[PDB]
C-alpha cells in the first residue's frame, strides 16, 4: 500500500533529490505552467467578486501576485513530478533486467500461421 | 407571464427539524436561532 | 462623497503596492535563474552542449 | 490597524478609556414630549454625543453619503400612512415595527462601538429596550396580529441579549391630555389623528414595564413635563448618582473585546433580524426582491465596495 | 392581511411591434435590432450558407472513388484479356498462409 | 482540431467583455463564423481517420456530428434572445456562458481518442444542461426534471467507468485506434456478459432505450427552448456515437446479448409512436417522437452491418435536425399564447400563412417523405433489418403508419380548422423566427443533394 | 477566551498532531492523541450555551474511549514482541483493536454516531477545525500500519461508511449535519483504498480537506447554519451562492470538476487489485450524496426564494472580516482536474 516509501537511500524531505538535476527541466511554455497560471488568475478574479469589486480590473498588483505565485509553486510541482516519474521507470526497468526468468522473450507468430477463430455477423 | 419561483409554502418544506417527517420527529422542534436553549429552572 | 474613513481613500497604500510588485518581480527574477541553472546543469550532467 | 485580536494582543484595552462619564444615557417618553431637546441639552452639558432618534432612514445616514435612499429601498414602510390607515391589510404597521426595531439596534450598536473606542459617553432617545411599548400599544389597538408580536419577541430575545443595558435611564413624564394638546398645536395632520387609547397604551406599557424592568438594573430618574426644561439640574442629578447596580461593574478587557468585536461588523449585529419566519406582513417574494435589490445595487454609489466606484469619483481602482 | 406575502403583480407582455412597427423581432432598439436582422442573415444565408455549399460540393476526391474506378478499370481489362477469373474467392495468396497440419 | 476548439474557447471572453445591449449580435456573428471554418473537417481520407493528433482526431461518423453542434449554436442564439430580454446582463452573459461551455465539451467529446477523455467529456455534458433546465426553466416541474435528467444518467455511466478502468488494466489501453487493431474476442461467461452490460447501458440511457426512457419527456417539456434543442439535436446522439465507438470489443457477444434491446427498441417504437397519439401537450408530443426515432438507431447499432450503421448515421443528422426545427415551432405559439395544451390555439393557418408553411416542411420531414435524409435513415435501416429477419417488416411497417399518422395529427390541430375566437394576441410572425426556421430547414434539403456527406465511416 | 489562549490552544492542538506525525515510538503517537484531546475540548466550547457543553461531552467520552483501546493494543503488541517502533503490528487481536480504535477516532460506521452531533452543537469555526485538521493523525497512523490491518474488517467499516453517509444526509435540513454526513461517506472513501495505495488515501484527504475547507468559509461569509437561512444569501450576496453551486457539484464528484478525481484514481486502483465489486457499490451509494448536494444547490442557488424585509437594511453593509485563502480555495476546489498527474508527487 506504500510502494516508494522505502526505496533506499532516500533523504526524508528534500522534495527534490540531487539526481532529479540530470533530467531535462520543463520549459517555461509548458502547458502545465501555463495552465497553473491560470489558475492563479482565476483566483484573482474571484478574490475581487467576493469584496465586491470591479472583476476585471481593481487590483492589478494583486492579480499578478496570485499568477506568479501559483506559476512559481507549478514549476517545482512538475520538476518533481517528473522525477517521481523517472524513478518508476527506471526501477521498472532495472527490474526487469535482473529477472529474466519473469520476462521472457518468446517467439511471435505472423498472422499467417495464428488461427483466429471467425464468428459471421448475420 | 414570468418564470416560477418558489413561495412561502413551498420553502416551508425546509423549515422542519428534519426532512420526511414522521410521526416520532413529528414532535421534534427545530433548535433555537442562535445555537442558546433557555435556562432550566432547576432551582439547586 | 462617502461620509467618513473609507480607510482605502483616493490614494492608494503605496507601502503595500510596492511590497506586492517587488514580491512579484523577485519571484520572477528567481525562477528565471532557476531555471537558466536547471538547463546548463541537465545539459553538463549527460554532455549535451 | 482596524481592532481585531491582534490590537487587544499588542496593547489596546478598553477600561484605560472609561472616564467616569462614559455612561451610556437614554431619555426616554411618550409621543410629542419634550425628550429631544433634554436629551440635546444633557449631551451639550456633559460633553456627551448625541444621537437624534432612529428613524425610517437612520441606516441611510451612516452608508455612502449620508443622504437618505427612496422608501422602497430603504424601510419600505410609512409613519404617515401608519397613522391614516392603521389597520390596512398590507402590513405597513408591524413592518415599521420591525424596521424601527432593527434601525434602533444599529444605532446601539453604533453608539456602544462609539463609547467602547473613544471612552466618550452617548445620549440615546430611546433603545431597543424601550421600542416595545409601540408593539403593545399597536397590539391592544387591533393594529397588528398576535403572531407579529410573536416574531418580534423572538427577534428581540436573540439580539438584546448580546449588549449592556444603559447606565442612565431618563424619563420625561407628560400626561397624556398635555401630549394632545402639544400634538393639535404642532400642526402635523398626520398625528392630529393618533387616538387618546393609543397614547393611554403607550404610557401604561413605559410605567408598567419598561421602568420597572430597568429598574432591577439600571437607574431611573423621572421627571414631569414642568421640571424637565431644567437642564442644569438634570445634568446636576445625573452627576450625583453612584452607579453600582447593573452589569457594567462587572465587565473587564475580555467581556470589553468581545462586546467591541460584536458592535462592528454591522452585518453580525444585524443577523438574526432576518430570520426565516414567514409572516406575511414582512415577507417578499422572489420576484419583488429581485426588482427591489436589482435597483438598490443602480444606486450610484452602491455597486461595488466603498472606495471602488468611479461613478461617484473614485481614483486608482485598478492599484486598490 | 389573508394574503401571504408581498409580491408584484405578473406583468402583461410587451408587443415589440407596439413601438416599432416594423421591428424584426430582435430587440427593443431600432436600430440595435436592425443590425442584429443584418448581421444573422448575411452570415447565415451568405456566408455560411452558400459559400459552404459550394465549398462541400467541390472537395477533391480523397475518398478515392474515382482512383477506385480506374484501378478496377485497369484490373478487369488485363484479368479478362488475359482470360483470369475476375475475382478470387481468396483474398489472401493461400502460399502465405500455414493451416495447421492435421485436422482429426 | 485546435483550430475549431480555441475561438470556441475564445468566444467565452468575446462575451464576458461585449457591451450590454451587444451580446446577442456578437456571439451570433462569431458562433456563425466557428460553423463556417468546422465545415473543414468533412474532407475525409477513406481509408482511416484524420488523426490530427496524440489527443483528437477527426472520423467520417465524428466530421456530421461536429458541424452539427457547431451549427446548433447561432440557432439556439437566435431562439433564446426572445424570451430572454427582461433579465439582467448578468444573467444573459451566464446563459451563453452555458451555451459556450456545453458547445466546448461537445466537441471533444466527438474527437477525444481515448475513452477515458471520451467518458470525462461525455459526463461534463451534464453540468450546463442542468444549470440551464433548473435555473431558466419555466415550470416549477423543471426542478423534478432536473433531477430525472441527472440520476438516470449516473446510474448508467458510473458502471462505464468501472468497465473502462477494468479494460485498460487488462488490455494496456484504451485508445481508440489500439482499441481497434488489437481488437479480440469476447468469451461467453457471466464475467463478459456482465462487462457487456456494463460497457452499453450508459449509451443506452442516453438514447434513450424504451423502458428507461422516462426522464426525457420531464426533461425535454421543462427545459427553456435552447435547452430542449440541444437536449434532441445532440445530446441524444452522444449514445449513438458511444455504442457504435464501444461496439468493436464487444464481439461475438453481442451476437446474443443485443436480443433484449432489439425487442424493447421495437415494440417501443410502436409504444411511444401510439403514445403520440394521445397527447395533450404539444412538446410532450415531440419528445415521444425523438424517443421513437432514437428506438430506430438502437436497433441499427444493434444488428451491426454497413448498411444499418450508414443508416444509422443519417437518421441521428436528420432527427438532430427535425427536432430542433419542431421545437421552434412550439415555442414560438407557446410565447404567443403561454400555454402548452395543442388544442388551445387552432386554425393558426389563417393567421400566420408562413408559419403553417413551415410546420408543414417540418412534419413532412418528420414522417420521412423521400428523398429526405430522414428517409434514407429510415430506409437504409429498414433493409438491414429485413436482412436480419424478414419478420422486421410488420414492425417497422407499422411505425411508418403511426408515424404519418400522428405527425399529420399535430399539423392538423394547431394549424387547420378555426381560430379560437377568445384568443386575439397572435401577432405576426418575426423575421427572427421565419429566419431560425429556414435555418433549421434549408441545410436538411441541402444535405439531400450530397447523401454522402451523412453516411458516415462504412460508406 | 483570550485571544492569546486560543492561539495556545489551537498550536497545541496541532502540536500534538505533528507529534503523531513525526514519531517512531508508540508511546509518543498516543501522547499526540492525548495533547490533541486535551487541547481541543476547549476549543470546542469557545462560544458557552448548553448544546456546546453536550457536544464537547459527547466527544471526550469517545475520543478517551478510543485512546484507552489505542493503549491496549499498543501494550498487546509489546507483550508479543518486545517492540514499540510503529511498523506493522505483530498479533492479529491487537491490530483488530488497533484498528477499530483509529475507526472510532474517524467516526467510521458503526461509530460514526459521534459525528454530526458534535457538528451540529458547536460553532463553523469549531466543525471546519473538527472536520478538517482532527483527521490527519489517524489518517497518518493508519498509513504506516497499512500492510499488517486484514482487508475485510477495514472494508466492512469503510462501505458502512458510504452507506451511512449517505443514508444520513438525506434527512437533514441543518447544514452542519449535512457536512459530518458528508464528512462520513468521504472517511469511507478514504479508508475503502488503503490497504492496496496509502498514496490514493492522501490524495483523497487532501481534496476532501480542500473542499470542506471552501464549504466552511462559504457558510461562514454568509452566517447560515440552516437551509432556509441560506435561502436568503442569493436576495444579499449572489456571487457567494453561485460559487457555492459548484463547489457542492464539485462535492459530488460529477466531472469535469476537481471532486470527481479522488473517486475515480480510487476506483482505477482497485480494478488493479482484482476487485470490480466493491467500487460499483461505493459509486452507486455516492449517488445519495449527491442527490442531497443537489437540493441543497437547488434551494440556495438555482432558486430564487422568498425574502423578508429587513434585508433591505443588510444591503446597506459591506462584510467586516475578509477570508484570504476563500478564493484559492475554491479555485483549487474546482478547477483541478487537468493537473491530475501530479498526484506521483505525493509518493
Ligand atoms: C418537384 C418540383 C420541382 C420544382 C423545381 C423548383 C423547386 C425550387 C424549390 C426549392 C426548395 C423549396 C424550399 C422549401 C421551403 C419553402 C419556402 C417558402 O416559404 O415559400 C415561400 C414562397 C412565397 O409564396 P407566398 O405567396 O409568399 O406564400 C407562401 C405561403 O406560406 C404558402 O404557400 P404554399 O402553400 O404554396 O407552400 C409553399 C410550398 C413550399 O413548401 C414545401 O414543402 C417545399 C419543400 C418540399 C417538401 C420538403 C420536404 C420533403 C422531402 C423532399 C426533399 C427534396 C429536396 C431536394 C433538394 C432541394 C434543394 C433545396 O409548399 C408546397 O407547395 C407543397 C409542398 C409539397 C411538395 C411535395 C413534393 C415531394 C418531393 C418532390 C420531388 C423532390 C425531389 C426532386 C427530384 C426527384 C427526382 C427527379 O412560396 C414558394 O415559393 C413555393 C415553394 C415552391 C414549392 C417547392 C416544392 C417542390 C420542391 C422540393 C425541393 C426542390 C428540388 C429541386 C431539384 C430539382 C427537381
Ligand atoms: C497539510 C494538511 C492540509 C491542511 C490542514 C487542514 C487545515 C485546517 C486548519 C484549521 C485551522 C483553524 C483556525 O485556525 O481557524 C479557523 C479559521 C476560521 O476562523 P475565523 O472565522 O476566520 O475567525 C476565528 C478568529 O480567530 C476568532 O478567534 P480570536 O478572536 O481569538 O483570534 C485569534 C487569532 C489571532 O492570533 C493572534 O492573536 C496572534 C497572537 C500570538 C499569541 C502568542 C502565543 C504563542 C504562545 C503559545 C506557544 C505554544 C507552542 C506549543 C508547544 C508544544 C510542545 C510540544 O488567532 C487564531 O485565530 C488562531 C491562530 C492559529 C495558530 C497557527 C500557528 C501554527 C502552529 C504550529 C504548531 C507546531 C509547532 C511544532 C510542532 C512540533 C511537534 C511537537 O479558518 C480560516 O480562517 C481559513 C482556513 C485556513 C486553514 C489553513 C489553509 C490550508 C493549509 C495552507
Ligand atoms: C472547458 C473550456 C474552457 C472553460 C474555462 C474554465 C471555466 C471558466 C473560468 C472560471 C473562472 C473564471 C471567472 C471566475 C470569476 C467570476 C466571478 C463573477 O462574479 O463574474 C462577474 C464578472 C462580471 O461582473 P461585473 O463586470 O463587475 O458587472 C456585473 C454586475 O455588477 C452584476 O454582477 P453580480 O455580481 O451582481 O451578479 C451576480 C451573479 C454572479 O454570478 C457569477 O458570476 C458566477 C461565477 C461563478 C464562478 C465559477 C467558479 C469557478 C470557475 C469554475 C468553472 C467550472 C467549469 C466546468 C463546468 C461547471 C460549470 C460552472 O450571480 C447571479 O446573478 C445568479 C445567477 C445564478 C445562475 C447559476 C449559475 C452559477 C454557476 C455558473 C458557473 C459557470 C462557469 C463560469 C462562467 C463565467 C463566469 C464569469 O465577470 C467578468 O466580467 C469577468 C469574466 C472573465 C473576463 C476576463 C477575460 C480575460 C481577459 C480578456 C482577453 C482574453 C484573453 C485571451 C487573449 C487573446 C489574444 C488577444
Ligand atoms: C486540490 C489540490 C490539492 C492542494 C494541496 C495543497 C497545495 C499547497 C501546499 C503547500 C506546498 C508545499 C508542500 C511541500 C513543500 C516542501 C516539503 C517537502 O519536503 O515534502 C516532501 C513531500 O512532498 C510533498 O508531499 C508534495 C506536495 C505536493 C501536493 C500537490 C499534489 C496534488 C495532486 C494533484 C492535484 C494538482 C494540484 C495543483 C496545485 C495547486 C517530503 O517527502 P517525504 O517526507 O518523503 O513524504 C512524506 C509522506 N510519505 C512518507 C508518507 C510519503
Ligand atoms: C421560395 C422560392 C422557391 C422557388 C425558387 C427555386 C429556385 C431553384 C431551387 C432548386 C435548386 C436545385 C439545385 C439542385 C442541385 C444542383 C447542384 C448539386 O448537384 O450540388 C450538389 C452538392 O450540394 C452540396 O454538397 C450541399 C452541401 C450541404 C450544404 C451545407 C451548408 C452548410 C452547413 C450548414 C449547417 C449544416 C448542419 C448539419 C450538418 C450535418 C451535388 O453536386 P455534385 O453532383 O457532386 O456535383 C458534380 C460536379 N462537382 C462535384 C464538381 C460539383
Ligand atoms: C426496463 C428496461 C431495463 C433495461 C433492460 C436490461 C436487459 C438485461 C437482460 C440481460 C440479457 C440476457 C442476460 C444473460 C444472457 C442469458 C441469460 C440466461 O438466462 O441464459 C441462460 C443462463 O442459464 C440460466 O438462465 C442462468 C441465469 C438465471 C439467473 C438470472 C435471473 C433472471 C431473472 C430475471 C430478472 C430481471 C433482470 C433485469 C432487472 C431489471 C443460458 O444458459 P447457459 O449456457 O447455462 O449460460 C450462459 C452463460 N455461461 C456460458 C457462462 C454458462
Ligand atoms: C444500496 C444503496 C444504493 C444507493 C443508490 C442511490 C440512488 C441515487 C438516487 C437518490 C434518490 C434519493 C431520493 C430520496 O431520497 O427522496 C425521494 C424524494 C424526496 O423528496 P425531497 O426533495 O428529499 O423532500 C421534499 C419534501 N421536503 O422524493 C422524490 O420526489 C424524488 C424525485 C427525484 C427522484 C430521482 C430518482 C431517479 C432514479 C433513476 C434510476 C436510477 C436511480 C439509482 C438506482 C438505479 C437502480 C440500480
Ligand atoms: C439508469 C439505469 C442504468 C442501470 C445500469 C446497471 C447495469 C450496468 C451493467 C452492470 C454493472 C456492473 C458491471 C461491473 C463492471 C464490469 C467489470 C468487469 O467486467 O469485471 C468482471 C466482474 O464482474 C462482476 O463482478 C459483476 C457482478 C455484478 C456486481 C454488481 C451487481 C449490480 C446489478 C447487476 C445486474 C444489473 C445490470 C443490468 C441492469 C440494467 C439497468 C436496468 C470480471 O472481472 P473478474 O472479477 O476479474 O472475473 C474474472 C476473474 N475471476
Ligand atoms: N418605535 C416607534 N414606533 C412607532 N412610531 C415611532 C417609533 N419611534 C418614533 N416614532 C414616531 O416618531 C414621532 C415623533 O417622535 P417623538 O420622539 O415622539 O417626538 P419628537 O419629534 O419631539 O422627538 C412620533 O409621531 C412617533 O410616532
Amino acid at each position: 500500500m506504500t510502494m516508494m516509501s522505502g526505496r533506499p537511500g532516500r533523504v526524508p524531505l528534500q522534495f527534490l533529490p540531487n539526481e532529479a538535476r540530470s533530467l531535462p527541466p520543463p520549459k517555461l511554455t509548458d502547458p502545465r505552467l501555463v495552465y497553473m497560471g491560470f489558475l492563479g488568475y482565476c483566483s484573482g478574479l474571484i478574490d475581487n467578486a467576493i469584496r465586491r469589486r470591479p472583476v476585471v480590473s481593481a487590483g492589478l498588483h494583486r492579480q499578478l501576485l496570485y499568477v506568479t505565485s501559483f506559476v512559481f509553486f507549478g514549476y517545482y510541482l512538475l520538476k518533481r513530478q517528473d522525477y517521481m516519474y523517472a524513478l518508476r521507470d527506471h526501477d521498472m526497468f532495472a527490474y526487469v533486467k535482473s529477472h529474466p526468468e519473469d520476462f521472457p522473450e518468446k517467439d511471435k507468430k505472423t498472422y499467417g500461421e495464428i488461427l483466429e477463430e471467425f464468428h459471421p455477423v448475420r | 407571464a414570468r418564470q416560477w419561483q418558489p413561495d412561502v409554502e413551498w420553502a416551508e418544506q425546509f423549515g422542519g427539524a428534519v426532512m420526511y417527517p414522521t410521526k416520532e420527529t413529528a414532535h421534534w422542534k427545530p433548535p433555537p436561532w442562535n445555537d442558546v436553549d433557555p435556562p432550566k429552572d432547576t432551582l439547586v | 462623497k462617502f461620509y467618513i474613513r473609507e480607510p482605502p481613500h483616493g490614494s492608494p497604500d503605496w507601502l503595500k503596492v510596492g511590497l506586492t510588485l517587488g514580491t512579484s518581480v523577485f519571484l520572477w527574477i528567481y525562477l528565471i535563474k532557476q531555471h537558466k541553472e536547471d538547463v546548463l546543469e541537465y545539459k553538463r550532467r549527460n554532455g549535451l552542449e | 490597524l482596524q481592532y481585531g485580536p491582534l490590537a487587544f494582543v499588542l496593547g489596546e484595552r478598553t477600561t484605560r478609556k472609561l472616564t467616569e462619564t462614559s455612561k451610556v444615557i437614554t431619555v426616554d417618553g411618550n409621543i410629542c414630549s419634550g425628550k429631544g431637546r433634554l436629551a440635546r441639552e444633557i449631551a451639550e452639558k456633559l460633553g456627551l454625543r448625541h444621537f437624534p432618534e432612529a428613524g425610517i432612514h437612520y441606516a441611510d445616514s451612516t452608508t455612502g453619503d449620508g443622504k437618505p435612499l427612496d422608501v422602497q429601498l430603504s424601510g419600505n414602510c410609512s409613519l404617515e400612512k401608519f397613522y391614516d390607515d392603521p389597520k390596512s391589510n398590507d402590513g405597513n404597521s408591524y413592518r415599521l415595527q420591525s424596521w424601527l426595531y432593527a434601525s434602533r439596534l444599529l444605532q446601539y450598536a453604533d453608539a456602544l462601538e462609539h463609547l467602547l473606542s473613544t471612552g466618550q459617553g452617548v445620549v440615546l432617545e430611546r433603545s431597543i429596550y424601550s421600542d416595545f411599548v409601540f408593539l403593545e400599544a399597536m397590539y391592544r389597538q387591533g393594529f397588528i396580529r398576535k403572531q407579529c408580536v410573536e416574531h418580534y419577541n423572538e427577534v428581540k430575545k436573540v439580539t438584546a441579549c448580546e449588549y449592556l443595558p444603559p447606565h442612565v435611564v431618563v424619563y420625561v413624564d407628560v400626561p397624556v391630555p398635555e401630549i394632545q394638546s402639544r400634538i393639535q398645536k404642532k400642526g402635523n395632520p398626520h398625528e392630529m389623528k393618533i387616538t387618546a387609547a393609543y397614547l393611554q397604551d403607550i404610557e401604561n406599557a413605559y410605567k408598567k414595564t419598561f421602568l420597572p424592568e430597568m429598574s432591577e438594573k439600571c437607574e431611573v430618574l423621572q421627571y414631569s413635563a414642568r421640571e424637565a426644561e431644567d437642564a442644569e439640574k438634570v445634568v446636576e442629578d445625573i452627576e450625583y448618582l453612584k452607579c453600582d447596580k447593573g452589569p457594567w461593574p462587572d465587565q473587564d478587557d475580555r467581556t470589553f473585546h468581545r462586546l467591541r468585536m460584536l458592535v462592528q461588523n454591522k452585518l453580525e449585529v444585524l443577523n438574526y433580524t432576518t430570520i426565516p419566519v414567514y409572516l406575511p406582513e414582512i415577507t417578499i417574494g422572489a420576484h419583488q426582491s429581485d426588482r427591489v435589490f436589482q435597483k438598490f445595487t443602480e444606486l450610484p454609489g452602491r455597486k461595488y465596495s466603498p472606495g471602488y466606484n468611479e461613478d461617484v469619483g473614485d481614483k486608482w481602482i485598478w492599484l486598490k | 392581511p389573508t394574503i401571504r406575502l408581498q409580491e408584484d403583480p405578473d406583468p402583461e407582455d410587451e408587443n415589440l411591434y407596439e413601438k416599432n412597427p416594423d421591428s424584426h423581432g430582435y430587440d427593443k432598439d431600432p436600430i440595435v435590432d436592425l443590425w442584429n436582422m443584418r448581421v444573422v442573415f448575411f452570415f447565415g444565408f451568405s456566408i455560411v450558407l452558400v459559400l459552404g455549399s459550394t465549398f462541400v460540393a467541390y472537395l477533391p476526391d480523397y475518398r478515392m472513388q474515382e482512383w477506385a474506378r480506374r484501378e478496377a478499370e485497369r484490373l478487369v481489362k488485363y484479368r479478362e484479356a488475359n482470360g483470369l477469373p475476375l475475382m478470387e474467392s481468396n483474398c489472401f495468396d493461400p502460399n502465405k498462409i500455414q493451416l495447421p497440419e492435421d485436422e482429426d | 482540431m485546435l483550430k475549431i476548439i480555441i475561438p470556441t474557447t475564445m468566444l467565452l471572453p468575446m462575451t464576458w467583455m461585449s457591451k450590454h445591449n451587444m451580446i446577442w449580435i456578437n456571439a451570433t456573428v462569431h458562433s456563425l463564423l466557428i460553423s463556417l471554418i468546422s465545415l473543414s473537417l468533412l474532407n475525409q481520407l477513406g481509408e482511416n481517420s484524420l488523426n490530427f493528433s496524440l489527443t483528437f482526431f477527426s472520423d467520417s461518423l465524428s466530421a456530421p456530428l461536429l458541424v452539427l453542434t457547431t451549427w446548433l449554436l447561432p440557432l439556439m442564439l437566435m431562439a433564446s434572445q426572445s424570451h430572454l430580454s427582461k433579465e439582467t446582463t448578468t444573467r444573459k452573459k451566464l446563459y451563453i456562458t452555458m451555451l459556450i461551455l456545453l458547445q466546448l465539451f461537445l466537441i471533444m467529446t466527438f474527437t477525444a481518442t481515448e475513452l477515458i477523455l471520451f467518458y470525462i467529456l461525455f459526463e461534463a455534458t451534464l453540468v450546463p444542461t442542468l444549470i440551464i433546465i433548473t435555473r431558466w426553466g419555466n415550470q416549477t416541474e423543471r426542478l423534478n426534471a432536473g433531477l430525472y435528467f441527472l440520476f438516470y444518467t449516473l446510474a448508467g455511466s458510473l458502471p462505464l467507468l468501472v468497465a473502462l478502468v477494468y479494460i485498460q488494466n487488462t488490455t494496456g489501453s484504451l485508445n481508440f485506434l489500439i482499441i481497434h487493431y488489437w481488437s479480440h474476442p469476447l468469451s461467453n461467461s457471466w464475467s463478459n456478459i456482465f462487462m457487456w452490460l456494463a460497457c452499453i447501458m450508459a449509451f443506452m440511457v442516453k438514447m434513450p432505450l424504451y423502458g428507461l426512457h422516462l426522464w426525457l419527456p420531464k426533461a425535454h417539456v421543462e427545459a427553456p427552448i435552447a435547452g430542449s434543442m440541444v437536449l434532441a439535436a445532440v445530446l441524444l446522439k452522444l449514445g449513438g456515437y458511444g455504442m457504435m465507438r464501444i461496439t468493436t470489443i464487444l464481439n461475438p457477444l453481442t451476437n446474443y446479448m443485443a436480443y433484449p434491446f432489439l425487442m424493447l427498441s421495437m415494440w417501443g417504437m410502436i409504444m411511444t409512436s401510439s403514445i403520440c397519439l394521445r397527447q395533450t401537450d404539444l412538446k410532450s408530443l415531440i419528445a415521444y417522437s425523438s424517443v421513437s426515432h432514437m428506438a430506430l438507431v438502437i436497433v441499427a447499432i444493434m444488428i451491426q452491418t454497413p448498411w444499418s450503421f450508414m443508416g444509422a448515421t443519417a437518421l441521428m443528422i436528420a432527427h438532430g435536425l427535425t427536432s430542433s426545427m419542431l421545437f421552434c415551432l412550439a415555442n414560438t405559439n407557446y410565447e404567443r399564447v403561454h400555454s402548452r395544451t395543442m388544442i388551445l390555439a387552432r386554425g393558426l393557418q389563417t393567421l400566420l400563412p408562413l408559419m403553417a408553411t413551415w410546420w408543414l416542411v417540418a412534419s413532412l420531414t418528420n414522417l420521412a417523405l423521400p428523398p429526405s435524409i430522414n428517409l434514407i435513415g429510415e430506409l437504409f435501416i429498414i433493409t438491414a433489418s429485413f436482412s436480419w429477419s424478414n419478420i422486421t417488416i410488420i414492425l417497422m411497417g407499422m411505425n411508418m403508419m403511426i408515424t404519418a399518422l400522428y405527425s399529420l395529427y399535430m399539423l392538423i390541430t394547431t394549424q387547420r380548422g378555426k381560430y379560437t375566437h377568445h384568443i386575439n394576441n397572435i401577432k405576426p410572425s418575426f423575421t427572427r423566427e421565419n429566419a431560425l426556421m429556414a435555418l433549421h430547414i434549408l441545410p436538411l434539403l441541402l444535405l439531400t443533394l450530397n447523401p454522402k456527406m451523412i453516411l458516415g465511416p462504412l460508406y | 477566551m483570550n485571544p492569546i489562549i486560543y492561539t495556545t490552544l489551537i498550536m497545541t492542538v496541532m502540536s500534538g498532531t505533528m507529534l503523531v506525525m513525526i514519531s517512531s515510538h508508540w508511546l509518543l503517537i498516543w501522547i499526540g492523541f492525548e495533547m490533541n484531546l486535551l487541547a481541543m475540548i476547549p476549543v470546542l466550547m469557545k462560544n458557552f450555551n448548553p448544546r456546546a457543553t453536550e457536544a464537547a461531552t459527547k466527544y471526550f467520552l469517545t475520543q478517551a474511549t478510543a485512546s484507552m483501546m489505542l493503549m491496549m493494543a499498543i501494550i498487546i503488541n509489546l507483550l508479543y514482541s518486545g517492540q514499540w517502533t510503529i511498523t506493522k503490528m505483530f498479533n492479529p487481536v491487537a491490530m483488530t483493536m488497533m484498528t477499530m480504535a483509529l475507526a472510532m477516532k474517524l467516526g467510521l460506521s458503526p461509530f460514526h454516531f459521534w459525528v454530526p452531533e458534535v457538528t451540529q452543537g458547536i460553532s463553523l469555526q469549531a466543525g471546519l477545525l473538527l472536520l478538517t485538521w482532527q483527521k490527519l493523525a489517524p489518517l497518518s497512523v493508519l498509513c504506516q500500519i497499512s500492510q499488517s490491518i486484514n482487508p475485510n474488517l477495514m472494508l466492512t467499516m469503510a462501505m458502512l461508511s458510504i452507506l451511512i453517509g449517505g443514508w444520513g444526509g438525506l434527512n437533514q435540513t441543518q447544514l452542519r449535519k449535512i457536512m459530518a454526513y458528508s464528512s462520513i461517506a468521504h472517511m469511507g472513501w478514504m479508508t475503502a483504498v488503503l490497504p492496496y495505495n496509502t498514496t490514493m488515501t492522501i490524495l483523497n484527504l487532501l481534496i476532501y480537506i480542500t473542499m470542506t475547507l471552501a464549504m466552511f468559509m462559504l457558510l461562514i461569509h454568509s452566517s447560515a447554519t440552516t437551509t432556509l437561512s441560506l435561502s436568503h444569501t442569493w436576495n444579499k450576496m449572489p456571487v457567494i451562492t453561485s460559487l457555492m453551486m459548484v463547489t457542492l457539484l464539485s462535492m459530488g464528484g460529477l466531472p469535469p470538476l476537481s471532486g470527481f478525481m479522488p473517486k475515480w484514481m480510487i476506483i482505477q486502483e482497485m480494478t488493479k487489485n482484482e476487485s470490480i465489486i466493491m467500487p460499483t457499490l461505493m459509486a452507486m451509494t455516492a449517488l445519495l450524496n449527491l442527490y442531497f448536494y443537489m437540493r441543497l444547490a437547488y434551494s440556495s442557488s438555482l432558486t430564487m426564494f422568498p425574502s423578508t424585509n429587513n434585508m433591505k437594511m443588510k444591503w446597506q453593509f459591506e462584510h467586516t472580516k475578509q477570508m484570504k485563502l476563500l478564493p484559492t480555495m475554491i479555485v483549487l476546489s474546482t478547477l483541478v482536474l487537468p493537473m491530475t498527474p501530479a498526484l506521483s508527487s505525493l509518493n
